[PDB]
């Protein structure tokens, strides 16, 4: 502090790093898994969700029907980690240690 | 800040006073350590010109084109709107670089050139061609292997300083076998790893390869020393020093 | 390479009929990367640096004993042959202990290095098996785009990595749809997606553009037209239909 | 000084953690050389992002 | 003196354990976020999407 | 080594003496260290020879 210990600056702003999530965020949704293996191309999400369906063994048209279904989950899912992380804060513990 | 009237000075959580009150007059006084800092030099390298820069860490422009950033006082600097890739990293997001009648400037970091994609129900981009590329990965794997002797070393050639390292115990017999350990777990690494395979397998004396050519990556025989084309400049680019 | 392909997704026909075109973009790959280590010796910093890092470490620890580490000289013959025995072992205190704060701290350095290299030899030995010996689905740990072979290559104090990506390039706007409503049941896609050209619905790879005509074969009936949404209407082309005459 | 480099020596170690860290940061946060955004009119499917 | 090589000695270490967790982390991103992940629990449990 | 007529003792980058110069009759003698190398043991198990 007053000894001479130097606290240097990021070498990128909260701002900067904020930046590349959104990148991310916006890239998985209109380009799929396209984009990280190469040029950037456009994909429908309701047919995202469809071809990750069948990677893991399970048939697309599961999707199309349950759709419905599957948009209460999700936007419940997400519902819940906004009230987990404002309720409790002891999940990012690994982070203020 | 109030201090007590019974307690004349004060001290932070390291024991270190940050203020005072006049001995003689009633006020509160507090102390802040004279400006000090890291002194940095962003210039580029001796082949492309001399223009050096001078920046300052954590305090703004006093001793002393001074430009102030958030990392500091930045002086040797011109300042552009113009965000580019980035060059010489500072800090608080903000890179240097020489350009143009050339000096260095300094601006902001920037993150890559904008991209949008276009999002529509029924739009849909299929590639109509494809392009391979190679990309090379390189990573260490073995490290120079030292073996340093703490008998010789501590004492040079000396019976009587040699006496004084006894004393010590196994602080000079605990030292070799911790240079030791690191020299064996040298080999384990190109073991585990160059070779993955018992057997040794060579390409046939007719080579077809169905259009590709692979005498850039295959071992040439001519030379002295067997190995590939690429693995030659690798030896030549990566270079007594030992003796002393 | 017809395998290969087929693990990232890609019809095995198009290597035997573009193989041709391959072996231009394949062998000037190599030649690239042959120029750019020649001419730029910057590629190589990452071992050149695990090489300097050692030496300024071995000359550190040869300076110290040029310093005298709070004795009167760092010579150990002048303090022996002028201070007495006591008074030396006074002054060799100093010296032992100044090289032994030196020497212990040039080992822990080379204990904290050894673990940074261990690191990445198991990353090395990993990248052998999967991206070289094997063929790994995972993206971007063999390099950018979808990984076909890796070819090892031996350095100095270290490994170079050659790596055959496969990487799409040209695309084109198109129009799919979710599904086809044919007999009123939903046709879904077994492979590929479903694209069209503002004439006529076909079934093409995800990787690569084939236009074919919509057959029972590459689709299953699955479901009704009234629950998929944004299904559209179109023809179903049965080989039977036609066989019916012989 | 007598004491030798051990003062030089201290400050190369933390300047190299410095260095590393932000290498950590370039090798995670960035996956990309570019930036992506998403237009105007946005369909997730029934999703809420 | 020894005061500083206690603390260096000890960011050296805690910066090998921050470094690992980095490497962790790039490497999420890449088979769990970009791609998807056929590793079993790597991504958390259940199938990955 | 031709060593300058002003100049007698020479010294290496460890500042160790490279070589000398005899005073009484003036030449330069190049001095290699002596005692160097190790001593291993290989020797099979006990029980085995």
């Amino acid at each position: 502090k007053f000894n001479g210990l130097t606290v240097l600056p990021p070498l990128l702003t909260d701002e900067m790093i904020a930046q590349y999530t959104s990148a991310l965020l916006a890239g998985t949704i209109t380009s799929g898994w396209t984009f990280g293996a190469g040029a950037a191309l456009q994909i429908p999400f309701a047919m995202q969700m469809a071809y990750r369906f069948n990677g893991i063994g399970v048939t697309q048209n599961v999707l199309y029907e349950n759709q419905k279904l599957i948009a209460n989950q999700f936007n419940s899912a997400i519902g819940k980690i906004q009230d987990s992380l404002s309720s409790t804060a002891s999940a990012l513990g690994k982070l203020q240690d | 800040k109030k201090f007590l009237p019974f307690q004349q000075f004060g001290r932070d959580i390291a024991d270190t006073t940050d203020a005072v009150r006049d001995p003689q007059t009633l006020e509160i006084l507090d102390i802040t350590p004279c400006s000090f800092g890291g002194v940095s030099v962003i210039t580029p390298g001796t082949n492309t010109s001399n223009q050096v820069a001078v920046l300052y860490q954590g305090v703004n422009c006093t001793e002393v084109n001074v430009f102030q950033t958030r990392a500091g006082c930045l002086i040797g600097a011109e300042h552009v709107n113009n965000s580019y890739e980035c060059d010489i990293p500072i800090g608080a997001g903000i890179c240097a670089s020489y350009q143009t009648s050339q000096s260095i400037i300094a601006y902001t970091m920037s993150l890559g050139a904008e991209n949008s994609v276009a999002y529509s129900n029924n739009s849909i981009a299929i590639p109509t061609n494809f392009t391979i590329s190679v990309t090379t990965e390189i990573l260490p794997v073995s490290m120079t292997k030292t073996s340093v002797d703490c008998t010789m070393y501590i004492c040079g050639d000396s019976t009587e300083c040699s006496n004084l390292l006894l004393q010590y115990g196994s602080f000079c017999t605990q030292l070799n076998r911790a240079l030791t350990g690191i020299a064996v777990e040298q080999d384990k690494n190109t073991q585990e790893v160059f070779a993955q395979v018992k057997q040794i397998y060579k390409t046939p004396p007719i080579k077809d390869f169905g259009g590709f050519n692979f005498s850039q990556i295959l071992p040439d025989p001519s030379k002295p020393s067997k190995r590939s084309f690429i693995e030659d400049l690798l030896f030549n680019k990566v270079t007594d020093l030992i003796c002393a | 390479m017809a395998y290969r392909f087929n693990g990232i997704g890609v019809t095995q026909n198009v290597l035997y009929e573009n193989q041709k075109l391959i072996a231009n973009q394949f062998n000037s790959a190599i030649g690239k990367i042959q120029d750019s280590l020649s001419s730029t010796a910057s590629a190589l910093g990452k071992l050149q640096d695990v090489v300097n890092q050692n030496a300024q470490a071995l000359n550190t620890l040869v300076k110290q004993l040029s310093s005298n580490f709070g004795a009167i000289s760092s010579v150990l013959n002048d303090i022996l042959s002028r201070l007495d025995p006591p008074e030396a072992e006074v002054q060799i205190d100093r010296l032992i202990t100044g090289r032994l704060q030196s020497l212990q701290t040039y080992v822990t350095q080379q204990l904290i290095r050894a673990a940074e290299i261990r690191a990445s030899a198991n990353l090395a030995a990993t990248k052998m098996s999967e991206c070289v010996l094997g063929q790994s689905k995972r993206v971007d740990f063999c390099g950018k785009g979808y990984h076909l072979m890796s070819f090892p290559q031996s350095a100095p104090h270290g490994v170079v990595f050659l790596h055959v990506t496969y990487v799409p390039a040209q695309e084109k706007n198109f129009t799919t749809a979710p599904a086809i409503c044919h007999d009123g049941k939903a046709h879904f896609p077994r492979e590929g997606v479903f694209v069209s050209n503002g004439t006529h619905w076909f079934v093409t790879q995800r990787n690569f553009y084939e236009p074919q005509i919509i057959t029972t074969d590459n689709t299953f009936v699955s479901g009704n037209c009234d629950v998929v949404i944004g299904i559209v209407n179109n023809t179903v082309y049965d080989p039977l239909q036609p066989e019916l005459d012989s």
